[PDB]
């Protein structure tokens, strides 16, 4: 019974090993996390998030 | 297994660059880059000539455009070529600076790699140590808001003054300051302000000498009038002192529509009627002229030659041939609005000029209109003159990086006192947090330390200054002394006070420095397979 705000802050911050971010993660992962919770959870698109 | 062995397409033009002679090669190479301008930096510093494969020749010491049009081969130095480019677009300041400090992080990380750390904990440290001297010189960063306008004029000049002087146009600073500064004051809202750099043009002429260029401020226009004889000068009548400017975008044409059309004229009645058809319009254009008292006209397409002479027995100066882009700017230091076509011509639509004459230079045939104001108005214009074709541009460009440090202080009012006393205090910082954590990390940042060392080293060895007596000075006044305004003198004065020699410069122009250097000297030392296909 966790929140599920920070169920994708964990998560993204896995992906961002090996690249650039991966110092720069704090601002980040805040970014792109935000950026899904824009879009309906029933239809995600990619073309958006361009 | 036969002899062929393919599998990536082209294997004899594309060569695999690896292992520690690869990062050997890389960073030894962009050292050869910022060696060429290391002795561009500072006041001291010295152009470069570029040469064109069309013939053309360009001459200036800024490194945006050194590396600029330039042919390159190796894929590092080219970063490079976009690292002073993201210096030049947004600050306009400090391209040369960067590729400085962005190979000496290179240097010094080249013998950390060879003592067994990996690039990447190397390149860690970098940018924990780069957040440690960015938050220590911004606490020593002084605030000059909190100022009235009358000593923020002066403020400006400080910092106009200092970029000013690594340029041709360091022989008068003083007289070229105003120039920078009162072309952005015009603009300025005198509250939460913003420079909007857009409203301010430059347009450079070649002949003269550099002295008579001169801020004026309204529109400069290379096109003459369409008739030789009226008058060059054009100056109001008794009251309404504005001209009445009109800018239309339709000239005097016989009206035609957009599409393909064909009229068919029947014998000679309907021939006649059309003759006198257009001879009401040339009558009709010029009523409407007259109606809202308009004066000086001007439009994209050249007027017919009966339309040229019917401006002239009205006394109604006209201009042709003028692009797209130049009538909406004069529109806007005019208060005017363009008027789309003839019925809509108003004197609510009419523009306001104080004086307008004809430009003459030397024996060679052209004509410049000068269009001027007699109060504040949106725009502002540079008129830059110079005895040569590149002093010219390179004219241009000291104004340009001159007008992009004010509006720097525009945004953020924070600056620092720069000529080696920013690099010093932030190096110092970054020595006092190495020996306190230890660790591993402690030769990452010795080696950030040292690399921030390069810059006031560089700007006391073009001056003739002794490095070494010079690097251990500002470090005996700024460990002892809290003040950090000691920084490296170049012009040899007897105090090294960087505050008494009026040498301001912005602070988001300084933290681009190490924030642009940090990040692109970490994708390199990323760099391990290099794949380079021959053209
Ligand atoms: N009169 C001066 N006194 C002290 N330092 C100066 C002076 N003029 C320039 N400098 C220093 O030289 C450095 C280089 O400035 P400049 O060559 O004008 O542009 P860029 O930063 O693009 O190279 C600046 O960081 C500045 O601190
Ligand atoms: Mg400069």
């Amino acid at each position: 019974k966790s929140s599920g705000r920070e169920l994708l802050e964990r998560c993204a911050r896995t992906a961002m090993s090996s690249k650039l971010i991966h110092n720069n993660a704090d601002f980040f992962v805040k970014m792109c996390v935000d950026a899904v919770l824009s879009l309906d959870r029933n239809d995600l698109d990619d073309k958006l998030i361009g | 297994m036969g002899r062929p062995f393919i599998i990536v397409k082209d294997q004899g033009n594309k060569k695999r660059q690896h292992g520690l002679e690869a990062k050997k090669s890389h960073i030894l190479a962009a050292r050869s880059v910022a060696s060429i301008i290391k002795t561009s930096l500072g006041p001291r510093g010295l152009d470069k000539i570029l040469i064109s494969p069309d013939g053309e020749i360009t001459i200036t010491n800024d490194g945006a455009t050194i590396l600029s049009q330039m042919e390159l081969d190796n894929e590092i130095a080219k970063l490079l070529v976009q690292l002073s480019k993201s210096q030049d677009d947004e600050i306009g300041d400090g391209t040369t600076g960067v590729v400085v400090l962005a190979s000496a992080l290179l240097d010094q990380a080249l013998e950390l790699i060879q003592k067994g750390i990996h690039p990447i904990k190397i390149a860690n440290g970098f940018d924990e140590a780069a957040k440690l001297a960015i938050s220590k010189l911004e606490e020593t960063c002084d605030d000059i808001s909190a100022s009235n306008d009358e000593l923020f004029r002066d403020f400006l000049l400080r910092a106009a003054k200092t970029s000013l002087g690594s340029k041709i146009v360091s022989k008068d600073h003083d007289r070229f300051a105003e120039m920078a500064v009162e072309a952005v004051i015009n603009v300025m809202d005198k509250d939460r302000k913003d420079v909007d750099f857009d409203l301010i043009k430059m347009q450079g002429r070649v002949g003269g000498s550099i002295s008579d260029s001169k801020l004026i401020n309204g529109v400069i226009l290379d096109k003459d009038f369409s008739h030789p004889q009226m008058p060059k000068c054009v100056l109001p009548k008794e009251g309404s002192d504005g001209v009445k400017l009109a800018i239309l975008t339709c000239p005097f044409e016989p009206p035609k529509p957009k599409t393909k059309h064909k009229l068919d004229i029947s014998s000679v009645e309907e021939y006649q009627k059309l003759q006198t058809y257009e001879q009401d319009k040339f009558k009709e254009m010029i009523d409407d002229v007259k109606k809202a008292g308009a004066d000086v006209v001007i439009c994209q397409w050249g007027f017919d030659d009966e339309a040229n002479h019917l401006l002239l027995q009205n006394d109604l100066p006209a201009v042709r041939w003028v692009g797209g882009q130049e009538l909406e700017h004069i529109a806007i230091s005019t208060n005017g609005r363009i008027v789309p076509r003839f019925q809509d011509l108003s004197k609510d639509k009419l523009g306001t000029c104080s004086r307008i004459y004809e430009q003459e230079f030397g024996t060679t045939k052209d004509r410049m209109l000068i269009i001027e104001q007699s109060k504040e108005t949106k725009t502002v214009t540079c008129f830059v003159r110079g005895s040569n074709k590149m002093i010219v541009d390179e004219a241009e460009r000291a104004l340009h990086d001159s007008l992009c440090v004010v509006r720097n202080l525009v945004k953020d009012s924070r600056v620092v006192y720069g000529g080696g006393a920013a690099e010093v205090t932030m190096s110092l910082a970054v020595s006092e947090e190495a020996d306190k954590q230890r660790g591993i990390d402690q030769y990452a940042f010795r080696g950030f330390a040292q690399a921030l060392d390069t810059i006031p080293m560089t700007l006391a060895e073009n001056s003739g200054l002794d490095p070494i007596g010079t690097l251990s000075t500002l470090k005996s006044k700024q460990l002892k002394e809290k003040i950090s305004n000691i920084g490296v003198d170049c012009l040899g004065y007897g105090s090294n006070d960087m505050k008494e020699l009026f040498v301001v410069d912005p602070f988001i122009g300084k933290k681009q420095q190490i924030l642009l250097a940090t990040q692109l000297c970490r994708m390199i030392l990323k760099i391990d397979n290099v794949i380079i296909s021959g053209k």
